[PDB]
């Protein structure tokens, strides 16, 4: 089994999930078998209260571009059990983002994937550009990233 | 004429598909042209099964839906406890916070109430949906719940 | 509040912060640091306005809304007889793209 | 703690020394003072913009907000970005 999934546990556990970022935020829950499921989006500074189980797994991507988000200052996001019913906290948030992943971002946002190859850039910006984030390879570093 | 697909969810045993008969049929032992508000239109009342199962398949299945009836009987607890986990995988599927939704109590033909009617009105309030008392048996409220999931529809589209 | 400023004078340009509730002559006194001319050889202006030694940064209209860290604000700074405030402009990018329209 | 950076139109630029820091190119190549022949003034000036945002907004523990590129700055402080590593 997947080192990166949810555990089957059952148990319920309230989340508050708040989104902090100028981004519309996508939920994204890891099942059983470490198969990424979307879940409902969050628009920016809106914040709704999720039903949610102890163990299972959650991370945070821009709905329309998939970048990465962080959770509670951190990529990964798990939800202990409720302390005497106290709700858990999940406060997305932006990364404080490398300049050349910023730029990439607006570049993204600007020309077609198609016209990529057409800027007066150096070639090496071509495929830098056409790496677009997904979730698949950042589970990779972070599977690979928690090992000790 | 505008065509309504509703679906009816809930517990095992609430009266799903005794509600959705009665409502066709007139009959206690799925389409039906109504004039609602003046509103000619029809309602689409799909499966009512109730089996659990969460696959992509059922999921695609149940987002066609437009509006939902949370069933819950009122002499079983354990259906209206379970009126939650109804509500949160609706809103899951249809990508939504403010579904189109009625709550509904069935069974109120019987002398075994364990659920009191202010305990629904006080959860209907909480999450900004009506609440009916509906008895299949009786048909006592039955066109009444689905006729206001109607309404719900109509002023969720606006 | 942090307020965050570009003090300008021809072809140099310092990246620094303060406080909107710190004094021009503090200011003058964060340049003496850094370029080694004392208070009373500077001249702090917003834009072409003289900027005295007495008020706060925010007085002159430096708030934490107008020189937040990603888009500091501009202070005009000038040298001694006193010289006239000159700040050579930066460079400019090129047409944008036919592709990012 | 301050370093000079230097443009390609001759634009010096001062900054704390712990913001210079933050690319990997300018973190090998220090001295006190660094030039840079195919960077321009408005690049280079955007460039500490981003170390006065990145320093500021690491140890916020709530909301960032976002970094603002203008479409008509993005490509050449994308190549800046690239060759500084930051
Ligand atoms: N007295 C009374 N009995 C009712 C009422 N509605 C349903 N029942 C009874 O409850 C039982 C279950 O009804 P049914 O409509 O099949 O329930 P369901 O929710 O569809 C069950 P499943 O999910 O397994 O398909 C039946 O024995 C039926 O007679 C009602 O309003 N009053
Ligand atoms: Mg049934």
């Amino acid at each position: 089994r997947p080192v990166l999934r949810s555990v089957n546990s059952r148990e319920p556990s309230q989340v508050i999930f708040c989104n902090r970022s100028p981004r519309v935020v996508l939920p994204v829950w890891l099942n059983f078998d470490g198969e990424p499921q979307p879940y409902p989006t969050l628009p920016p500074g809106t914040g709704r209260r999720i039903h949610s189980y102890r163990g299972h797994l959650w991370l945070f991507r821009d709905a329309g571009t998939h970048d990465g988000l962080l959770v509670n200052q951190t990529e990964l996001f798990v939800p202990s059990l409720n302390v005497d019913g106290q709700p858990i906290f999940a406060n997305i948030t932006l990364p404080v983002y490398t300049l050349k992943e910023r730029c990439l971002q607006v570049v993204r946002s600007l020309v077609k994937p198609e016209n990529y190859r057409r800027l007066d850039i150096v070639r090496s910006l071509y495929e830098d550009l056409e790496d677009h984030p997904n979730v698949q390879k950042d589970l990779e570093r972070l599977t690979q990233e928690r090992i000790a | 004429m505008t065509e309504y697909k509703l679906v009816v969810v809930g517990a095992r045993g609430v009266g799903k598909s005794a509600l959705t008969i009665q409502l066709i049929q007139n009959h206690f032992v799925y389409r039906k042209q109504v004039v609602i508000d003046g509103e000619t239109c029809l309602l689409d009342i799909l499966d009512t099964a109730g089996q659990e199962e969460y696959s992509a398949m059922r999921d695609q299945y149940m987002r066609t839906g437009e509006g939902f009836l949370c069933v819950f009987a009122i002499n079983n607890t354990k259906s209206f406890e379970d009126i939650h986990h109804y509500r949160e995988q609706i809103k899951r599927v249809k990508d939504s916070e403010d579904v189109p939704m009625v709550l509904v109590g069935n069974k109120c033909d019987l002398p075994s109430r364990t659920v009191d009617t202010k305990q629904a009105q006080d959860l209907a309030r909480s999450y900004g949906i009506p609440f009916i008392e509906t008895s299949a048996k009786t048909r006592q409220g039955v066109d009444d719940a689905f006729y206001t999931l109607v309404r719900e529809i109509r002023k969720h589209k606006e | 509040m942090d307020v965050f400023l570009m003090i300008r004078r021809h072809k140099t340009t310092i990246f620094t912060d303060a406080k909107e509730s710190s004094t021009v002559f503090e200011l003058k006194r964060i340049v003496e640091g850094i370029l080694k001319r004392p208070p009373d050889e500077q001249r702090l202006y917003k834009d072409d306005q003289l900027l005295d030694d007495g008020k706060t940064l925010g007085e002159c209209g430096f708030t934490s809304q107008t020189a937040r860290p990603q888009a500091p604000a501009t202070v005009g700074l000038a040298f001694r007889t006193f010289e006239a405030l000159c700040i050579e402009p930066f460079s400019s990018p090129p047409e944008l793209p036919d592709v990012m329209k | 703690m301050y370093v000079k950076l230097i443009s390609s139109d001759g634009h010096e630029f001062i900054v704390k020394r712990e913001h210079a820091l933050t690319s990997g190119t300018i973190k090998a190549m220090l001295t006190n003072e660094v030039n840079f022949r195919e960077i321009p003034s408005h690049v280079l000036s955007k460039v500490c913009m981003y170390f006065t945002y990145k320093v500021r907004y690491t140890n916020s523990s709530t909301e960032i907000p976002e970094f603002p590129i203008a479409p008509e700055i993005a490509l050449e402080l994308l190549m800046a970005a690239n060759f500084l590593d930051c």
